[PDB]
Formats: C-alpha cells, sequence, structure tokens
C-alpha cells in the first residue's frame, strides 16, 4: 500500500517560516520525482514545487527563492523549507508522487510527467500577522424549556480562537448520536468561532450530565464544559 | 537556467 | 500561455450524463497531455485521466476524456450522487514551462428533495454577560438547496451591525448547514426585550426569538 504521511505546518508570521516533511512507503522511493501542490482554502490547486530522483529541484514563480526542496533517498523522506512567508501562502500543502518514473530518451534524463497518482493527506499551512490564541468556552442552553418540549438542544460556543481547527466530542466521544459541529466563522477581528450542538431528551436533564469537550491543538489547549439549563 | 522543469540536470546522470 | 479555463459549476441528471470542458492554448491543451482529477469535499484529489484519454487503474469506463484543438473535456455517464465533486483539468504549459491547473468545476447532480432548514436559536450566557459581551447563535441544519437568508430583528428593528454568517457546508447527510453570530454588548442585550434570527430558504421564513431571562 502506497502511503505519503505529511508532518509539519502550522502557523506563522508573515516573514516567518516553518517546515512540511512527507514519508513515503509502499514503492520505489528512488524512481518517482515527488511533488508539493497546495491549495488555498475554497480555492483550486496549484503546483509549487519538484524533487527529482537526483536531486533536482524546481519551484512555481511565486515561491522561487523563498522555498527550499529537499529529500533523502535512504530515509524515504523529503522535506519543503519555506521562508519569507506571504499571506498568499495559506493553504493545505500535498506531497504528492509523480505518476511517471523518471525515464531516458532523446538524449536527456526526465524527471517525470508532473501528474500526480498517489497524495498525502495534507498539512494545513497559515500564515497571519495574529497570534495563536485559545478559545472561550461558553454554554448555550435555552432560557427555559417548557414541559411540551420532550427533547433540548444543548450546545458550546468556541469563541475567538485563532487559528484552525478546533474539535469538539461530547462526554468523551461516548455521546455521539445527535451531535452537530458546525463549521466556524470568520470574524472580522480575524478569530474564528464555531458552535457543537447536541438534541437530548428533556427527561435525561437533572439526571444525565452533558460535557462538550473541545480541544484547540494549535494554543495546545484543552476545555471541558458541562451544559445545564438554569430553569 | 532552470529553463525545462522536466529535465534531470545532476550532471552523475549524464557524464559517470 | 494562460490559466486553464473552467466553468465554475456543472450539473447534471441522475443516471445520466454531464461534460466538463477545460479551454486553454496550443502550447498547453493543444500540444500537450491532459489530465483530470476528481476532488471530494474534505479528501485529496485523485487521478482520473491521464494522457488525454487513459484510464487509471480502478476508474471505472463510464468516466471519459477526450481532446479537441485547443480544449478538453470529461465525460461522466450513469451519473451517481457520489460523483458529487470538484473536477480540474491539467497540463504542461511549454510556453510558461509550468505546470497547469484548471480553476475546477463543481459537478451538481440534480433530483435530491428540498428540505426546510431546523433553526435553533441560542441567547448569550450568563458568563459571557459577566464579560460584559452577549453573543446571539443562529445554527441552520438539514436544508436543501444549500442557499439562505439570515437577517436578525430586535423588537421589530432590523440589525446591521455585528451579524457575522458562515457561507453553507454540506453535511453528512448531503443536506447543508450554517451558522450566524450576532455579537453585541450587554448593553445591548439587555436594553432590548427580544432578539430574532429569521432564516429564508425557497421563501419560506422561520423565525426564532430569544429573550433576557430574569431567572428569578
Ligand atoms: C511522459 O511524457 C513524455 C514526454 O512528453 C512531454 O512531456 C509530458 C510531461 C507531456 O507534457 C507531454 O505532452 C509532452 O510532449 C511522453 O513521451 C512523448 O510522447 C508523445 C506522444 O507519444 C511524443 O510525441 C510524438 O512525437 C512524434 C514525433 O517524434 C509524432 O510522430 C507523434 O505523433 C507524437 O506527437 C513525444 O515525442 C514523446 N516525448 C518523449 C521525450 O518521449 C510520454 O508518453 C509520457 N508518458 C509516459 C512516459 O508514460
Amino acid at each position: 500500500e502506497v502511503q505519503l504521511v505529511e508532518s509539519g505546518g502550522g502557523l506563522a508570521k508573515p516573514g516567518g517560516s516553518l517546515r512540511l516533511s512527507c514519508a513515503a512507503s509502499g514503492f520505489t522511493f528512488s524512481r518517482y520525482a515527488i511533488h508539493w501542490v497546495r491549495q488555498a482554502p475554497g480555492k483550486g490547486l496549484e503546483w509549487v514545487s519538484v524533487i527529482s530522483s537526483g536531486g533536482s529541484t524546481y519551484y512555481a514563480d511565486s515561491v522561487e527563492g523563498r522555498f527550499t526542496i529537499s529529500r533523502d533517498n535512504s530515509k524515504n523522506t523529503l522535506s519543503l523549507q519555506m521562508n519569507s512567508l506571504r499571506t498568499e501562502d495559506t493553504a493545505v500543502y500535498y506531497c504528492a508522487k509523480d505518476a511517471t518514473p523518471y525515464y531516458y530518451s532523446g538524449g536527456y534524463w526526465y524527471v517525470g510527467n508532473y501528474s500526480f497518482d498517489y497524495w498525502g493527506q495534507g498539512v494545513l499551512v497559515t500564515v497571519s500577522s495574529a497570534s495563536t490564541k485559545g478559545p472561550s468556552v461558553f454554554p448555550l442552553a435555552p432560557s427555559s424549556r417548557s414541559t411540551s418540549e420532550s427533547t433540548a438542544a444543548l450546545g458550546c460556543l468556541v469563541k475567538d480562537y485563532f487559528p484552525e481547527p478546533v474539535t469538539v466530542s461530547w462526554n468523551s466521544g461516548s455521546l455521539t448520536s445527535g451531535v452537530h459541529t458546525f463549521p466556524a466563522v470568520l470574524q472580522s477581528s480575524g478569530l474564528y468561532s464555531l458552535s457543537s450542538v447536541v438534541t437530548v431528551p428533556s427527561s435525561s436533564l437533572g439526571t444525565q450530565t452533558y460535557v462538550c469537550n473541545v480541544n484547540h491543538k494549535p494554543s495546545n489547549t484543552k476545555v471541558d464544559k458541562r451544559v445545564e439549563i438554569k430553569t | 537556467l532552470k529553463s525545462d522543469k522536466k529535465i534531470e540536470y545532476n550532471e552523475t546522470w549524464y557524464s559517470r | 500561455q494562460s490559466v486553464l479555463t473552467q466553468p465554475p459549476s456543472a450539473s447534471g441528471a441522475p443516471g445520466q450524463s454531464v461534460t466538463i470542458s477545460c479551454s486553454g492554448s496550443s502550447s498547453n491543451i493543444g500540444s500537450n497531455y491532459v489530465y483530470w482529477y476528481q476532488q471530494l469535499s474534505g479528501k485529496a484529489p485523485k487521478l482520473l485521466i491521464y494522457n488525454n484519454n487513459q484510464r487509471p487503474s480502478g476508474v471505472p469506463d463510464r468516466f471519459s476524456g477526450s481532446k479537441s484543438g485547443t480544449s478538453a473535456s470529461l465525460a461522466i455517464s450513469g451519473l451517481q450522487s457520489k460523483d458529487e465533486a470538484d473536477y480540474y483539468c491539467s497540463a504542461w504549459d511549454s510556453s510558461l514551462n509550468d505546470p497547469l491547473f484548471g480553476g475546477g468545476t463543481r459537478l451538481t447532480v440534480l433530483g435530491q428533495p428540498k428540505a426546510a432548514p431546523s433553526v435553533t436559536l441560542f441567547p448569550p450566557s450568563s458568563e459571557e454577560l459577566q464579560a460584559n459581551k452577549a453573543t446571539l447563535v443562529c445554527l441552520i441544519s438539514d436544508f436543501y438547496p444549500g442557499a439562505v437568508e439570515v437577517a436578525w430583528k430586535a423588537d421589530g428593528s432590523a440589525v446591521n451591525a455585528g451579524v457575522e454568517t458562515t457561507k453553507p457546508s454540506k453535511q453528512s447527510n448531503n443536506k447543508y448547514a450554517a451558522s450566524s453570530y450576532l455579537s453585541l454588548t450587554s448593553d445591548q442585550w439587555k436594553s432590548h426585550k427580544s432578539y430574532s434570527c429569521q432564516v429564508t430558504h425557497e421563501g419560506s421564513t422561520v423565525e426564532k426569538t430569544v429573550a433576557p431571562a430574569e431567572c428569578s
């Protein structure tokens, strides 16, 4: 099974640096060029860089001079060092195996055909002047649930965090049915906010506790918050 | 320069 | 000689066919191999067609590729709902000495039934108000098609400042979800009798209303 497992990435300031890495297995590494292709949020694909088996390196015009690709054929590893980062560098980055092994033709050695049959899982790179910020977690409960309401929506507001992503579970992953965690909104301040909601039976309130577990890895923050209705 | 992104330019591949 | 031009969107009927075009120039599409990629929501791209019209191992023959002059086309027959994805063409440009991607084409499969949105409105918590702030949260889910309008009202008056609404995004059940946030001071929240989130979908408007709680 072919695998390209990426690591690195994260958040940097304009002018800062980040290193991406890609670990390859399941094929003859030294026979193929390996590329980096990126994709801005909600945007299209753009080829970033390539390194050949023999160490030949090529880069897109927008990143030439700022990015340095390298590989280790004995370790089956690849790395992309990214300096002088700009706002427009914000994207998910994939390592991508060239679908065509290097070949000799017409007097020249060719590194590949710039088509990509296997792709890594993708690593998020954010470049922004805002610093990392953990979220504030607030409970979302109705002001007063009438008896006619057999069910009740409980939730957690995960407010004013940066950068993405955030994960939410309920009762340490034991509550999954009826859970809806919404994609975050981007505020004008440059911070994100999301909400997670779960519909539970009203007869369970006062009998069952409902705790939301919020994980913001970019700030190394975890928050557990119990949600009750004050009625 | 790097006028052809399809070409391997390691001298070991052509003169070794 | 340009960036490959694809239509932003395309649609087709289930069990029928759709054709996604990709226009370039003589230095890319006209003289070089064309490749096609499929990208499902939240996933990495997948090689769908290579060398103008060849299918990789495991790609069904209902996916076909073709080239004509400076244009290329990807045809999908026997359309399934799982085919909803972004489709990208790609080709080498020898004038630019660069590999090019198209802008992508979002494929919609028609026939999915319309669904009215479920709307839940949350007032601010006592914690946040203790911090002198008040965020009102309007959660919209389970609607199709993915287009809603969100209006905020305060005791009948229109609320324009402090509103931030997400773009709709597909859920796991192929329906859509969205969120609207109304950021106020505690002074604003406590100087009104009620606030309302009004969600309009397909001309039908639903309304939820929250009010400062006396609790006593
Ligand atoms: C991998 O790529 C090589 C090289 O082709 C060039 O680079 C690719 C990245 C693409 O952008 C190609 O569009 C681009 O041309 C492929 O080899 C090439 O195959 C074509 C078609 O078979 C050859 O063109 C032919 O040229 C003769 C004249 O000599 C004409 O009579 C034919 O009608 C046809 O036009 C081309 O010469 C050839 N180039 C080389 C260097 O071999 C290769 O097929 C492709 N796929 C692999 C290796 O699986």
